[PDB]
């Protein structure tokens, strides 16, 4: 019922832009926090970005901070995500995750890292370099 | 936007709109019913629209029939007011399916099909209660259509007749065949028809409208079951005499078909007499008001009570009453009033209700939970609150039961809590059931003093003595008139009474056992009664082989009274 | 005889009582089930349940009489919290997630989800409401999700102090105890005959018969009669048709669109001729009005 | 054709315990129905289908005897009620039973 497919990519040169989307279809869970993840050849997967699915309260990590944006619409239940400035060690497999809020301490706390239910196929984003 | 004109011409309705009352089969038999049809020979409005006000109120049912044949007419919508403050109804055609909707949609002006969306037939729909969808009814024709709303069931029946080139309504017959029921149950005084124009484009388009009453038909089945002839029973004196004789046929002689009366027209107000007024002005404000535990009353018979002028004597906000209503206590008549006026607390203002409990109620005022009246509650804080405090009011504290309704008790003595007898002296277990209120002009709302006073009004069960200044406009003296006396209702055409009613007499019974002589409570005069002129009708006529002539005669009355 | 409808569909409780997936308790999932014949001896083949549960009719009643529509409200829950699954019950789930009305006339089903519901790390993928201002009004569902606010101050968006979270997590495990087990529940509820009825069971309208005196229940209307082929032509949508004396004579089938007559069975009077009783006993039977073949 | 006189008062405050009351029980399937004035103590396993049931409360197995909910808390249709009726076989033979006449 729950499916992650995502759209975009490429190979571009260095300070170029792209555009990468994943869509949400059959997702049911009222509170979630979803998140995108990268991986290139040889290193361990990490979180990269994420917001909150209340008000948008946005998320970002040290080394793609203000060179990624990203939006979340409603309407169609899909992520876009914004890149420019590509760099050389951006090159590797994209990924778009989806997983539930956690429950503790009686509040609305959006967590991303590890512990995902579900992931989608993933993408290949390169830079020429 | 407002694109579209209109014109209305008039016509006859000639013989049309016949439709099958009920979904049963018969064979060469008459039937006669009662139930909703188009009177013949009635009145059409030739609508013809041309590209404005389509404002068409609906009645109880709608007739509506066109000769278009580029399907330029779609879909009906009917309601009370049409915005979105009320529900309305939304039957569109569709050349594929058919569409209902009920729900608050705002229609503007004039709702059209843009041609294939509704956005200027309505904004939106916020409150939405019924959906429904099926196949769609509309397939030198002429296409009639019968709606009606009977009991929450809304009900459609249809016909396409061909007709050569004639250009007003072709004679003879054509039923009426049932298509759709469905349960809406709302009031519905008005509908619209929407057109449908492609861009835009100029359209012409012509209709014809009628409405419906509740009349008595009588019907011809053939032998295959298709009605082929229908008579009216209120049309002319002939039809009466086919209908009651159950034929289509009738032949020379003389029958007799009803009866005729004088109907009334006016109604007459006979109030008790009246010669004083009731002294309001003596309990609202007389800068007295008695203690809550020791309560005046206050009784008030034969005279006016002018509500009015209550609102002129006290600072108060507004009445309240359970058995009656403040604007209506001018025409009601009571038998007698009973006031009581005293003094509570703010917060014991709400203590003052049929089915409460509390420490004033069952200690200090009770009221029946049947009770009928009024209660006026108003602050006065600047007139019962001293700097010092004021003491003089008083209300008890401690009882042994409940009090019942209408009960005071103003007995004072000391309470007694313990085995021991009080003794007359107040020390253990020995309290005074009788507390002082605490009265500032620096307290809070719920703590201010506040004036009470409740009016009870007593039913109808003596000779009435208080209400408004009614006037007995006299009946004239030769109208056939009802007449409404102290919960009798007659009707007769009524003169002065000569009959010498004894002071003690208010009724005159006459030899059958009927009144013929009434009395008037606000002038003491006596009045004859005798019955409304009243005859029989009959039809002279030969065979109708002949001619349709026919002659009326009334039996029994000159030609001077209809 | 009698009178049954035209229904030919069959209800689709194969999509209810197993989709692989259960919505919460919060937000139970409510579906229709209207126009079609319903067969409740094939419930037990869908789920493992061990018996039926209900209270305005019998499990072994469901097959006869005609309801006009049919509710099914389907969740999963704890394995202790199935017992506030009754009418006017107190609890959590009672007033918070899921209410029913005192009068319910209806059955509930409900059966472990012990290995689909649970994971070695544990399920959190189904909630259940903590918090609520108001006790649930019957048949009602709470999908909204906000800060609760229990002070006086606002909660302005942040789980501060006197702020929570009225949506807590079930913990789901396989190792937990059969009260902690979760529990997938449905709950059908029936609507008596007030519009026309829509959903009940297949049994044909006893064949109809043709040329014998026959009993007959037909739609509420008790009587006998004898009943033959038809000449009539009744209009598409006729269901009874009367006579000069207002009694029905051609008649249509709810289960098959038939057109058929209607006559009184034959009867008569008898009377005895005997010679005086000084005389003989002999005496002679006559039937009036009667032809001599049927007697 | 009922003649006769019927007591009925409610008895929560005695055939109501916190752990809940089950000393009543009633029959809830029967083949036949009920004549008038007639009761049903035989005990045994109602069988709903075609195979015998055995003496076993498997499928198509059921008991027709169900225990009441009796409780202090419940609805007052749900309090359990005591019941006296009093019903009167009139002058047919010599009557037995009236009040105090005296001869
Ligand atoms: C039709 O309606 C008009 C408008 O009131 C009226 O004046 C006219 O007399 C009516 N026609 C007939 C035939 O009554
Ligand atoms: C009635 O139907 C028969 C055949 O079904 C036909 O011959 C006859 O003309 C019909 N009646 C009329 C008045 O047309």
């Amino acid at each position: 019922q729950v499916q992650l497919q995502e759209s975009g990519g490429g190979l571009v040169q260095p300070g170029g832009s792209l555009r990468l989307s994943c869509a949400a279809s059959g997702f049911t869970l009222d509170d979630y926090a979803i998140g995108w993840f990268r991986q290139a050849p040889g290193k361990e997967r990490e979180g990269v970005l994420c917001i909150s699915a209340s008000g948008g309260s946005t998320l970002y990590a040290d080394s793609v901070k203000g060179r990624f944006t990203i939006s979340r619409d409603k309407d169609k239940n899909t992520v876009y995500l914004q890149m420019n400035s590509l760099k050389p060690e951006d090159t590797a497999v994209y990924y778009c995750a989806a997983a539930g809020r956690l429950d503790l301490g009686s509040g609305y706390v959006c967590y991303g890292y590890y512990g995902t239910d579900y992931w989608g196929k993933g993408t290949q984003v390169t830079v020429s370099s | 936007v407002n694109l579209i004109t209109r014109t209305q011409s008039y016509t006859n309705s000639f013989t049309r709109g016949v439709y099958y009352p009920d979904k049963v089969f018969r064979s060469s038999v008459l039937h006669s019913t009662q139930d909703l049809f188009l009177p013949f020979f009635s009145n059409v409005t030739w609508f013809h629209a041309i590209h404005d006000n389509p404002a068409l109120p609906f009645n109880d049912g709608v007739y509506f029939a066109s000769t278009e044949k580029s399907n330029i007419i779609r879909g009906w919508i009917f309601g009370t007011t049409l915005d979105s403050k009320t529900q309305s109804l939304l039957i569109v055609n569709n050349a594929t399916n058919v569409v209902i909707k009920v729900c608050e949609f705002q229609f503007c002006n004039d709702p059209f099909l843009d041609v294939e969306s509704e956005f200027r037939v309505y904004s939106s729909a916020n409150n939405c209660t019924f959906e429904y969808v099926s196949q769609p009814f509309l397939m030198k024709n002429l296409r009639e259509f019968v709606f009606k709303n009977i009991d929450g069931y809304f009900k459609i029946y249809s016909k396409h007749t061909p007709i050569n080139l004639e250009r007003d309504l072709p004679q003879g017959f054509s039923a009426l065949e049932p298509l759709v029921d469905l349960p809406i149950g709302i009031n519905i005084t008005r509908f619209q028809t929407l057109l449908a124009l492609h861009r835009w484009t100029a359209g012409a388009a012509a209709y014809y409208v009628g409405y419906l009453q509740p009349r008595t038909f009588l019907l011809k089945y053939n032998e295959n079951g298709t009605i082929t002839d229908a008579v009216d029973c209120a049309l002319d004196p002939l039809s009466e005499t086919k209908c009651t004789l159950k034929s289509f046929t009738v032949e020379k002689g003389i029958y007799q078909t009803s009866n005729f009366r004088v109907q009334p027209t006016e109604s007459i107000v006979r109030f008790p007499n009246i010669t004083n007024l009731c002294p309001f002005h003596e309990v609202f404000n007389a800068t007295t008001f008695a203690s809550v535990y020791a309560w005046n009353r206050k009784r008030i018979s034969n005279c006016v009570a002018d509500y009015s002028v209550i609102y002129n004597f006290a600072p108060f906000f507004a009445f309240k009453c359970y058995g009656v209503s403040p604007t209506k206590l001018n025409d009601l008549c009571f038998t007698n009033v009973y006031a009581d006026s005293f003094v509570i607390r703010g917060n014991e203002v709400s203590q003052i209700a049929p089915g409460q409990t509390g420490n004033i109620a069952d200690y200090n005022y009770k009221l029946p939970d049947d009770f009928t009246g009024c209660v006026i509650a108003w602050n006065s804080n600047k007139l019962d609150s001293k700097p010092s405090g004021n003491y003089n009011y008083l209300y008890r504290l401690f009882r042994k039961s409940k009090l019942k309704p209408f009960e005071r008790d103003i007995s004072t003595e000391i309470y007694q809590a313990g085995n021991k007898p009080c003794n007359g002296v107040a020390g253990p277990n020995c309290y005074s059931p009788l507390q002082s209120y605490g009265f500032r002009p620096t307290y809070g709302v719920g703590h201010q003093p506040y004036r009470v006073v409740v009016l009870s009004f007593e039913l109808l069960h003596a000779p009435a003595t208080v209400c408004g200044p009614k006037k007995s406009t006299n009946l004239v003296k030769n109208k056939c008139v009802n007449f409404n006396f102290n919960g009798l209702t007659g009707t007769g055409v009524l003169t002065e009474s000569n009959k010498k009613f004894l002071p003690f007499q208010q009724f005159g019974r006459d030899i059958a056992d009927t009144t013929d002589a009434v009395r008037d409570p606000q002038t003491l005069e006596i009045l004859d009664i005798t019955p409304c002129s009243f005859g029989g009708v009959s039809v002279i006529t030969p065979g109708t082989n002949t001619s349709n002539q026919v002659a009326v005669l009334y039996q029994g009355v000159n030609c001077t009274e209809v």
